[PDB]
């Protein structure tokens, strides 16, 4: 499966913007998507992810900070920004993930990746 | 949606369910409390006995006869045994019945029933002969009109018993169909309730727990009502004013496709329910017969019936009409059948297009569920712990009869199991889709492992089920104690 | 099915007698057993019979019949017995295959026992 990340910008705090990972293949339902975030200063962090059964699975803070949907009509999945803050200036990647074992935040236990997006926000 | 359909779906199977349970007590409390008053050596109805079949096994004819020899009863004014073929290989059960009775063959030159004269004295000249029939083979339904003549003739004979060439009778059995017609005018027929001697074949012993649940569920709520349906067959009993006033029209009629060796019972358990009298049906009187062993006789038999059930249908809605504040639950219940088929068929449908491991797993564990409740049932009112063996004939059910109701509503070089393997192919496919489709393993997702679990228990309760009735036969456990002596008398030939 | 009866010996006028007929085979819950009075040379006379199944048929009260039900035999047992009275046995047992009528008629008895005092 191949995965493309497109979105981001730069906003001021508190604004919303909106990112999609673009995929395409055989079948894309029976895989699960996860939203990673990349800091230069730390490694990579699960903070959400969605399994095939329309699962909602958040990070500390994310319950009700953040939202994530997916739909088949184009395969993609989207995830919104809300109440945006500096400490949270990270690059953003998706994965998608066919055979897994119970955990779920590791980052080795996802087997693809993608080229990922830069978002960034100052004040 | 799914889940509100499969809540539906139980919470109406589990109330018709309890409903006709509570019927069925009902009936048999109200035959007890009838029973309780009886007097001892009753014997006021007098009973003529006909004995009809076709290509009867010698062994099992034999042992039909010892045992209707063997039943007690006040008074007998006859035994009247009606054999279809008179060809040279059918003179072998006349000869067995020439050893168990006196030698009366008496080969009547033609079938009565196109006779000009359609009177049994024709054919008969004692009553206390213990006369046979040796007519042409040319249908069923044409030796049972000789043996309901010959039993006419005698003003003595106020009532007659049917009871099948194969079926093996009780010492009680007759005196327990002839008892509740007497006490009410109104009850003028009596159905007793069929079992099958041999169960060592799953398919045999799946078909006997239903027809064991079917006569004391389905029968006994028609009978609190007293609108039984089917009361004919073996072990039943007739009075012989509604007989004789509707021998002419059970025999007259035309049909465009018959069978070359069928019988008709259904029509003329309507014909009887055309007159308004009412019909009760008795748990205490137990017949044995034999089942099919072969699941494509099986399926054909199960096609026939269907057929016969369509057709009959019609005419069914009209007799429910005479009766009066009668009738509506046996009315609602012939709608209940086509409707849940209906319901059904579309559930299946659905559940297969859909593909969903929910919902799938849903309503197989509600199936599961329901089905325990019903052989749970069973065993508490059979005393017997072999009828938690039903959870299996879920499977043959659904792989048979479906495929013989569809053949049946179609027709009304075999190409009669053309159908069969036409839905057995659709469902191999759907199950195939469906298992392809969702093919993933994400053990995190809460739902997906639940169904996981679901499933799998489903899957061990079935293989576990299945080993121990395996064993069982081996243990010889399973069998039932009346065909271990039949088993035992073939073999000490 | 062959009938064998034992028993008799001395008769006395407040004395009781019992006599027992075993038979070998199936009763078919459908033969009726009777006992007649004499011998048939010059004289025979019906006493009593009653259905396997049920019931019972006398000539009285003086005669009892008793079923074992079990081990197929019968016992019949008679009290205040006159001289005229005691004779040979014979506890004949009559086929139902003919007919279920009760012939009454020892010509229709097939199944005879073995003449016994
Ligand atoms: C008597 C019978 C008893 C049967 C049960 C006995 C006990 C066994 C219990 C478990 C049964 C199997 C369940 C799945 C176990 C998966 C275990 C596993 O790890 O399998 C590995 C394999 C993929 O392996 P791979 O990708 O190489 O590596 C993965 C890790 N890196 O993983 C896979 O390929 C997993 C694929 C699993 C697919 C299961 C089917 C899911 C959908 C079922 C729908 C059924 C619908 C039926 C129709 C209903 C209609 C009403
Ligand atoms: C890839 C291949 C080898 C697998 C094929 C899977 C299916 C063909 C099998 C698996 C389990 C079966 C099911 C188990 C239970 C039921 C309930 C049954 O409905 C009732 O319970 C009626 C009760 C009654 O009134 O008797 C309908 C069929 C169904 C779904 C069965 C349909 C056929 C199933 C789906
Ligand atoms: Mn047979």
């Amino acid at each position: 499966v191949q995965l493309v990340e497109s979105g981001g910008g730069l906003v001021q705090a508190g604004g919303s913007l909106k990112v999609s990972c673009a995929a395409s293949g055989r079948a894309f339902k029976t895989y699960r998507m996860a939203w990673f975030r990349q800091a230069p200063g730390k490694e990579r962090e699960f903070v959400s992810g969605i399994s095939a059964l329309e699962t909602t699975y958040y990070a500390d803070s994310v319950k009700g900070r953040f939202t994530i949907s997916r739909d088949n009509t184009k395969n993609t999945v989207s995830l919104q920004m809300d109440s945006l803050k500096p400490e949270d200036t990270a690059v953003y990647y998706c994965a998608a993930r066919r055979y897994g074992g119970t955990d779920y935040t590791t980052t080795g236990s996802y087997d693809y990746w993608g080229q990922g997006t830069q978002v960034t926000v100052s004040s | 949606s799914a889940v509100w359909g499969i809540s539906v779906y139980g919470v109406f199977v589990l109330g018709f369910y309890i409903a006709q349970i509570v019927f069925s007590e009902f009936n048999r409390m109200r035959l007890s409390d009838w029973i309780s008053l009886r007097p001892d050596n009753w014997n006021a109805t007098r009973v003529a006995v006909i004995i009809a079949g076709y290509r009867e096994d010698p062994f099992m004819f034999k042992k039909c006869l010892e045992s209707v020899r063997d039943s007690e009863y006040g008074n007998v004014a006859r035994l009247i045994c009606v054999i279809d073929g008179d060809e040279e290989e059918d003179l072998k059960m006349a000869e067995i019945y020439k050893q168990v009775y006196n030698d009366n063959v008496k080969k009547p030159g033609v079938v009565l029933c196109e006779s000009e004269n359609k009177n049994g004295s024709t054919i008969d000249s004692d009553v206390s002969k213990n006369i046979c029939i040796l007519q042409p083979h040319r249908g069923k339904r044409e030796s049972l009109y000789t043996g309901f003549q010959l039993a006419s003739m005698d003003p003595s004979v106020h009532a007659v018993v049917l009871i099948d060439s194969d079926t093996v009778l009780e010492k009680n059995a007759i005196l327990e169909v002839v008892y509740p017609l007497s006490c009410d005018p109104n009850i003028k027929a009596v159905a007793g309730e069929c079992k099958i001697w041999n169960t060592d074949t799953i398919l045999s012993m799946l078909v006997s727990w239903r027809y064991f649940s079917a006569f004391n569920v389905e029968r006994g709520a028609q009978s609190l009502w007293k609108t039984v349906q089917c009361v004919g067959g073996p072990l039943g009993a007739y009075t012989i004013d509604i007989i004789n006033e509707i021998k002419d029209p059970w025999i007259t009629q035309t049909f465009l496709g018959n069978k070359c060796t069928y019988g008709d019972n259904r029509r003329l358990t309507n014909e009887v329910l055309m007159r308004g009298k009412k019909i009760v049906y008795t748990p205490f009187a137990v017949g044995w017969s034999d089942s099919p062993t072969n699941v494509m006789r099986y399926i054909v038999q199960q096609t026939r019936w269907s057929k016969s059930w369509c057709r009959e249908i019609w005419y069914t809605l009209g007799s429910a009409w005479k009766h009066g504040f009668s009738g509506i639950y046996l009315a609602f219940e012939c709608m209940y059948q086509i409707m849940y088929f209906f319901l059904v068929m579309y559930l299946f449908s659905y559940i297969a297009i859909k593909a969903d491991i929910r919902a799938q797993t849903a309503t197989v564990l509600v199936s599961t569920l329901v089905t325990i409740i019903k052989s749970s049932y069973l065993a508490l009112r059979a005393k017997n712990l072999k009828a938690f063996y039903f959870v299996l004939y879920t499977y043959v059910y659904f792989f048979c009869m479906i495929p013989a109701r569809i053949t049946a509503m179609f027709t009304m070089w075999a190409k009669q199991f053309l159908i069969t393997y036409m839905w057995w192919a659709g469902v191999l496919a759907a199950g195939v889709y469906s298992i392809v489709d969702n093919w993933y393993f994400d053990w995190a997702d809460i739902q997906y492992r639940f169904a996981l679990v679901g499933i799998c228990s489903y899957l061990v309760f079935v293989s576990i089920v299945l080993v121990i009735y395996l064993i069982g036969k081996i243990t010889t456990w399973n069998y039932t104690p009346l065909q271990k002596e039949l088993i035992e008398e073939r073999y000490l030939h | 099915v062959q009938l064998v009866e034992s028993g008799g010996g001395l008769v006395q006028a407040g004395g009781s007698l019992r006599l027992a007929c075993a038979a070998s085979g199936r009763i078919f819950s459908s033969d009726t057993l009777a006992w007649f009075r004499r011998a048939p040379g010059k004289e025979r006379e019906f006493v009593a019979a009653s259905r396997w199944s049920g019931g019972g048929t006398d000539y009285k009260g003086r005669f009892t019949f008793s079923r074992d039900n079990t081990r197929n035999t019968m016992c019949l047992e008679m009290n205040s017995l006159k001289p005229e009275d005691t004779a040979v046995y014979y506890c004949a047992l009559r086929t139902a295959r003919d007919s279920y009528y009760y012939t009454r008629n020892p010509t229709g008895y097939d199944y005879w026992g073995q003449g016994t005092q």
